[PDB]
C-alpha cells in the first residue's frame, strides 16, 4: 500500500502520496462556519467568505483548535485526495518545539477517528534538509505564520540552538497592505489581504543593496509594475516591491523589535558547537514560501558574511522548489524501505497510547 | 422551507393548518438564533456560586457553559504564587486576556488537549446555545427581544434585499409592525407567531409596492 | 420653488391655480436643463480608436474629454500582472474602471515632475466638464433630440424632490414611475404637453401613487 | 503673523498663529449648479445656503483630499474671503491626516508656493497638534471628527507611522445612524434640512452610557431618560433611548454593520504594537480629540472600558477645547520662536520642488 | 569606609565594607544606540562567562557603580574588587590599571570570589562550588590560597537554566519567546523550582499525581501550572546533557576538583564543601550534593555540604568582612606602589 504525506501549515496545507515529486493537493488551512451544512474547508470557505466566519486551526505553526484541525484532515482525505485513511499509512509534519500535548492529540486523532494502520510525525525543517540531500546543515523555514532557524546534525535537530521568529508571510502581506496606502490605495479588509497576498507573491523581490534600489526607484520608474485587481481595477507599485520583503532583514519596518532572519540564522549557528559551525555555514538551506522572493539568497550571504568570520566559505542553498521542500522531504522519507520499521503501528498505539509519539519520533 | 428565498411567494398558497406550523417553526427559529450577551447572563446566573454548584446548576444551559470552562484549570484556578502585585469573572477575563493563549485540559482517560482562549469561549457558548428551551431564552432576552429576533428575521433568504426592493420607508414600517406585535413578555412567542401567520397568509403584500398597488386595484372595484 | 426638497408634500396643499403654473415651470425646466448621456456618446464616438487616434478625431469635445482621462494611466492601461480572475475597447474599460473605483484615487504625473491624486468621480466629472466647454451648440442639439425621453427623466431624478426616491420607495416603484414618465412621450408633437399633464396630476397627489405611505393611505381610504 | 489652517473632512478651521481660537470655521464643501444652464461655484456657508440650486461635494473624504481643484478653492476662499488676507505675506501652517498619501503632501506644498506663493509653509499631523495643545510631546491621541477616527501614538512629538491605525467611523455616520433609530421610534428624517436638525439633536442631547445594557433596561422600564426637543416648525419630539444608542455605535461599530472593532479596542491595539518601554507613558497620556469625542461621559467609558482590556495593574485627558485642539496646537506651534527654522522657505521649494516636504515634515 | 564590588557575570553587587548586605544589585550589561539599560533593551554582557571580554564596557559599569548606585567619590575610598577563578594575568593587570589611571583609587585589592565565599563561612580550607548566572566554578582552597591546578570551570549556570525552563514550558503549551517574557521565567525559576533527591522517582511521582504541581500568575493576570518542570530545570546542573552539553554535572565537577588535589588534603575538602552563588539556592540541592558526592567518594570518606542561608551574596559578604579587618589595611595596594611597580604588582600583592 502507498503511503500518504501531509504537510500542515499555518496558511496552506500540502497533501499527496509518497514517491511523487510534489503534493497532489494544495489548499488553505481554513475552516468557515455559518451562524446556526455546518462547516466548509479549503478554497470553498474563501469563496463563501460572506456567509461564513473563517478561522485558522494552525497559528504560528501550532494547532490551536483540534475540532477544526480534525476537519482539515477529513477534508484532505475524503475530498482532496479521495482515499480511505484506514488503508494508508500517513506521514504528518510538525513545527520545532511542538507542544507535547499536540504531539499526542495528532496521534490520538489519526488512530481513533481515521484509524490509520500506521503514522509518523516528522519535523518540517528536517524534511527540508532531506529534500536538499543533506544530513548536516541549518534550515531557515519561513512560511505564513512563523519562521524557524533549525540547525541539524546527521539527521537530528539541535533543540537548544533552534530559534523561533514570529515574522512570516502574513506579516509581510499586512505590511504591503499598509505601505500601499502611501500611493493612495485602500486595502484593509480580511478579503483584501488575500488579494494583496497575490500581489506580494508575484511582484515582490529582495534588494541586494536596499538603498541603491531606493535611489533607483526615486530616479526612475523602471521598477514600477502593474497589477489588475479582481474587480477589473489596476494599480502600480514601485519601491513597495522590495520594501516589503525588506522587513525580513529589518523587522523595524513593522515596528518589531526582533532581529532579522540573517542575524537570527547567525545567532542560531552561534549556539552550536564551535567545530560544526563550518558545515552549517556551507549548508544554509532556505525553505518555505516566504523564501521564494527573488534576490533573497544573493542577499543573505552578504548579510551574514558581515557577521561571519571572513575566512569561512559561506554557501546558501535556495532550491527552485523550496516552496514544497518540506512535503518533498516527506515524500522521500515515507517512500524509503529502510524507514518502514520506524512507523507507529496500530498495535504500538493500542499498547502505549498517544504518548507513543515521544519515543518513536 | 424557512430558508426559501421565495417564502413570501408560496406562503399564501398553503392551508390554515400548515400555516400554524410554519408560523411556529419560523417563530422558534427567531428566538433560538437570537443573540444575547452570554458573558453577562452566565455571570449573573452563577455569581457567588462555587464550581461544584455550577456543575449542578438548576439551569441546564448554565451547566453546559460551565462544564466547558472547568475543563481548563488555568483559566479560573487561583495561583499559589503571584507575579508581584466570582470565579467565572476570573474565567471570562482570562479567556479574553489569553485570547491567543493555549490552555491544557486532561480527559477522563490520560489524554490531554490544548485549546485557544476563544475556542473555549466559543465552545462554552455553543454548549449553552444548545440547551435553552426558548422560554428561558425569551426571559433573559426580554429587553432586546424585538431587536434581536428582528435581526435574525432580516437575515432569512426571504428578506434579503427587501429594503432595496420595497424602499426603506416600507422596511422601517415592517420593523414597526414587528416590534409592535410584542405586547407582553409572557406571550412573546404567541404574539410574533400571530404576526408571522397574518403576514405569511398575506405574503407580506401589505409592505410591498406590488402588493399595495394590487390592493388598491382590488379595492376600487366595489 | 421647483427645488423644494419637500415639494411632493406641499404641492397637494395648493389650489388648481398654482398647480398648473408649477407644472408648467417644472416641465419647462426639464427640457431647458436636459443634457446628454456622455457615457454612451463618447463610448460610441471613440469606439475602435487607440489612445493616439482619440486625439486626432474630428470632434473636439471628445478630444477634450479624453485629454482628462489619459492623464491617469491606471484607469486604462493594461496591467503587467493580473489576478487569477480577469476575463476581460479602450474607453469601455476606462469608463468601467472610473466607475468601479469612483472613490479610489488614481495617480497622474504632470508634464513637469509633479504628482497628483484624484478620485474616479472627480476625474470622470472633469472630463465631462471639458466636453461641455468644447462642444458646439448645434452639435449638442442634434444628439439631444434623439432621446430627450431619458434626458428629461434624468433631470427630474436629479432634482431635490427626487433625491433618494428609489432609496426610500424601492426600485420596483422607481421603475413604475419611469414607465409612466416615458409613456407620456408616446407622441413627439405633444410630448412637452403630455408630460406637463403627467407632472400636474401626480403633483396634485404628491406622487402618492408611487410612494409607500401614499399607497398605504390610499388603501386605508379605499377601505372606507 | 503666521496663518494656521486645519482642514477637516466636514469642517475647516482657520486663523492666525497666536490666537486661542480660529477666527473662521466653515463647512469644507464646494457647491456647483445641479444643471448646465437655467457663479460657477460656491464654497463654505454660501454653498450650504444655496443647497437647492447646488450639488455639494466634499474635497476631503475620510481626512484625505480626493479633489485638488476643490481643495484649492477652499483655501482660496479661506484666504481671500474668510480671513481677508494676502497669503504671500504670511507663513502657512497646514494640517494633514495620519498616513496621508505622499503625493497629497507634495501637491499641498506645490499649491502653497505656486498658486498662493506663500513665504513659507509647514505640514503637521493633526493628532500631533492635539498633543501639543495638551502641553506635551509624548503619548497617544484619539482624533475622531466628522469623516474619520484615528489613533496615533507619539514620542518626542514624532508620530509612530507603524503604530497608527484608522477607523472609517465618525460624526457623520452617527448623524445618519441617529436618523435611522429615530425612524425606528416613529419619525421621518431624510431631507438634508432634516439631517442638520438630527445633527443638532446629536450635539445637544446625546451622551455615552457607562453601561449600555443597564441604560436600555432603564429606558424600557422607566421614562427618566426621555427628553423633549423642539423641531424648527414648533413640533415637539420626545427622543428617549436614542440619546445613548447613537453614540454607542462608536464602541460597537456592529451597530452600523461594520466588522472593525470599537475605539476602546482600536486604542489598545494601537498602543501594544509600539515599544514596550513607553506603553505606560502612552496609557498615562491618552488624549481625546475631535468633535465626535465631545459627548459627555465618554472619557469615563474609555477609562472604564480599557481596564477590562488592559493589564490589571491610566489617565485619560479630555480637554474641554478638544473640538479645536488640532487648530490650537497649530497656533502654539506656528507661534513658537524655536520653530521659525522648521518652515519651508521659498528657496527651499524653488530648488528641491514639492518633494522637499517629505524631509522637512 | 572601603568599597566592595563583586563583579558578577549576571549581577554586579556593590556596597560598603562593614555592612552585612550590598545595598546595590544591578545587571552587568551595557547597551548603546544597569537595570535601566535592561528595561530599555528594545531600543538600545561584558562579564559573560565570568571573565571580562570588553574593557570599555567595564569602565562604564565601574563608572556607573561609583557615582550613581553608591554615589561616592572613588578618590576617597579604597576599592575591593572580586575576580573570577582562573582569571588570566592580563585581565588582572588591566583591572588594576583602570582603577588607578581612570578613577584614581587611594588603594585597591583583587580577591577571588570563591575565596571570599569560603572565608565568609569562617573557613580557610575547603572546596567551594560557586554557581552564578554565566559560569559555575569548583574551587579547592587550602589555607586562604586557591589551587589553580584543581579549579574547574563549567559554562553552565542560572542563565542557562532560565533558558532551559523557558524551553520546557513550551512543551506544556505556554510560550515565552519574547525578551520581556524572560524576566518572568527567571522569577518562576527562583520561586517554584527545587532539586529532586532522586530524580527518576520524582518523575514517577509527577507522572502519577498532581501533588507536585504549583500555579504561577503572570503579570498580565494569566495563570500557568508546572509539574515536573519544577525540578527538571535545576536537574540540568547534574545532567548538562539536558541542555545539549557534553559536560558533566556539578557533582562530578566538584569531585574531579578534589581528585586534582593532593590526597593528604582531600578529607578536609570533602568535610568542607561550601555552596556559593544564587544558583545554589534551590531547595534540596544540598541533600542532593551530599548524596551524589557520597556516591562518588570512597566508602569511608566523610562528606558534609554546607549551604549558608546567605550564600546568594557570600562573595560580597566575604569581601565586606575582609575589607573591615584592622589587620588588612596594610595589605592594600597604595597609589605610590602602582605608580612605580606598574600593573604587574597585583600578582605579588594579591
Ligand atoms: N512565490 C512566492 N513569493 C513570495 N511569497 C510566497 C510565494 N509563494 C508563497 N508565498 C508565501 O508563503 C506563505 C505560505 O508558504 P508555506 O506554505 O511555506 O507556509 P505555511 O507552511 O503555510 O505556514 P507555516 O509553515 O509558517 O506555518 C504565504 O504567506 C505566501 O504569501
Ligand atoms: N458637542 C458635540 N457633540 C457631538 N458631536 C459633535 C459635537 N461637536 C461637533 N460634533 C461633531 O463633530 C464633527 C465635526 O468635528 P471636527 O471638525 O473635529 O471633524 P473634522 O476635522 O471636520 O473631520 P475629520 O475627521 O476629517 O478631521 C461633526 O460631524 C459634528 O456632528
Ligand atoms: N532563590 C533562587 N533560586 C534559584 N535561582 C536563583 C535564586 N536567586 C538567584 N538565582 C539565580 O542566580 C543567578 C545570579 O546569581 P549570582 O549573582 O550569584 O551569579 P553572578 O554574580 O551573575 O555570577 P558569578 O557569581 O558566578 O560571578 C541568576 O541566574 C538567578 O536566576
Ligand atoms: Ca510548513
Ligand atoms: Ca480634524
Ligand atoms: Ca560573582
Amino acid at each position: 500500500v502507498a503511503a500518504l504525506v501531509v504537510d500542515n501549515g499555518s496558511g496552506m496545507c500540502k497533501a499527496g502520496f509518497a514517491g511523487d515529486d510534489a503534493p497532489r493537493a494544495v489548499f488553505p488551512s481554513i475552516v468557515g462556519r455559518p451562524r446556526h451544512k455546518d462547516s466548509y474547508v479549503g478554497d470553498e470557505a474563501q469563496s463563501k467568505r460572506g456567509i461564513l466566519t473563517l478561522k485558522y486551526p494552525i497559528e504560528h505553526g501550532i494547532v490551536t483548535n483540534w475540532d477544526d484541525m480534525e476537519k482539515i484532515w477529513h477534508h484532505t482525505f475524503y475530498n482532496e485526495l479521495r482515499v480511505a485513511p484506514e488503508e494508508h499509512p500517513v506521514l504528518l509534519t510538525e513545527a520545532p518545539l511542538n507542544p507535547k500535548a499536540n504531539r499526542e492529540k495528532m496521534t490520538q486523532i489519526m488512530f481513533e477517528t481515521f484509524n490509520t494502520p500506521a503514522m509518523y510525525v516528522a519535523i518540517q525543517a528536517v524534511l527540508s534538509l532531506y529534500a536538499s540531500g543533506r544530513t548536516t546543515g541549518i534550515v531557515l523555514d519561513s512560511g505564513d505564520g512563523v519562521s524557524h532557524t533549525v540547525p541539524i546534525y546527521e539527521g537530528y535537530a539541535l533543540p537548544h540552538a533552534i530559534l523561533r521568529l514570529d515574522l512570516a508571510g502574513r506579516d509581510l502581506t499586512d505590511y504591503l497592505m499598509k505601505i500601499l496606502t502611501e500611493r493612495g490605495y485602500s486595502f484593509t479588509t480580511t478579503a483584501e489581504r488575500e488579494i494583496v497576498r497575490d500581489i506580494k507573491e508575484k511582484l515582490c523581490y529582495v534588494a541586494l543593496d536596499f538603498e541603491q534600489e531606493m535611489a533607483t526607484a526615486a530616479s526612475s520608474s523602471s521598477l514600477e509594475k502593474s497589477y489588475e485587481l479582481p474587480d477589473g481595477q489596476v494599480i502600480t507599485i514601485g519601491n513597495e516591491r522590495f520594501r516589503c520583503p525588506e522587513a525580513l532583514f529589518q523587522p523595524s519596518f513593522l515596528g518589531m523589535e526582533a532581529c532579522g532572519i540573517h542575524e537570527t540564522t547567525y545567532n542560531s549557528i552561534m549556539k552550536c558547537a564551535a567545530a560544526i559551525r563550518k558545515d552549517l555555514y556551507a549548508n544554509t538551506v532556505l525553505s518555505g514560501g516566504t523564501t521564494m522572493y527573488p534576490g533573497i539568497a544573493d542577499r543573505m550571504q552578504k548579510e551574514i558574511t558581515a557577521l561571519a568570520p571572513s575566512t569561512m566559505k559561506i554557501k546558501i542553498i535556495a532550491p527552485p522548489e523550496r516552496k514544497y521542500s518540506v512535503w518533498i522531504g516527506g515524500s522521500i522519507l515515507a517512500s524509503l524501505s529502510t524507514f518502514q520499521q520506524m512507523w507507529i503501528s496500530k498495535q504500538e498505539y493500542d499498547e502505549s497510547g498517544p504518548s507513543i509519539v515521544h519515543r518513536k519520533c | 422551507r424557512l430558508l426559501s428565498e421565495d417564502l413570501f411567494k408560496q406562503s399564501p398558497k398553503l392551508s390554515e393548518q400548515e400555516l400554524d406550523e410554519l408560523a411556529n417553526n419560523l417563530a422558534d427559529y427567531l428566538f433560538q438564533a437570537a443573540d444575547i450577551d452570554w458573558h453577562q447572563v452566565i455571570s449573573e446566573k452563577t455569581r457567588g456560586l462555587t464550581t461544584e454548584e455550577m456543575a449542578k446548576s438548576e439551569h441546564r444551559y448554565v451547566q453546559a457553559f460551565c462544564r466547558e470552562i472547568l475543563k481548563y484549570p488555568d483559566c479560573y484556578k487561583s495561583a499559589d504564587v503571584a507575579s508581584p502585585e466570582s470565579v467565572i469573572d476570573v474565567a471570562l477575563k482570562r479567556l479574553q486576556t489569553g485570547r491567543e493563549r493555549l490552555f491544557t485540559t486532561t480527559d477522563e482517560k490520560g489524554n490531554r488537549e490544548l485549546k485557544k482562549g476563544d475556542a473555549i469561549l466559543e465552545s462554552a457558548i455553543n454548549a449553552a446555545r444548545m440547551a435553552i428551551s426558548t422560554e428561558e431564552k425569551n426571559t433573559i432576552l426580554s429587553n432586546n427581544v424585538k431587536s434581536a429576533t428582528f435581526d435574525v428575521f432580516c437575515e432569512l433568504p426571504c428578506m434579503d434585499g427587501f429594503a432595496e426592493q420595497n424602499g426603506k420607508t416600507a422596511f422601517y414600517a415592517l420593523r414597526a409592525g414587528f416590534y409592535s406585535a410584542f405586547k407582553n413578555t409572557d406571550t412573546a412567542k404567541q404574539d410574533i407567531t400571530k404576526f408571522m401567520k397574518d403576514n405569511l397568509q398575506a405574503g407580506f403584500s401589505g409592505y410591498s409596492y406590488q402588493g399595495l398597488t394590487n390592493r388598491v386595484a382590488q379595492l376600487e372595484a366595489q
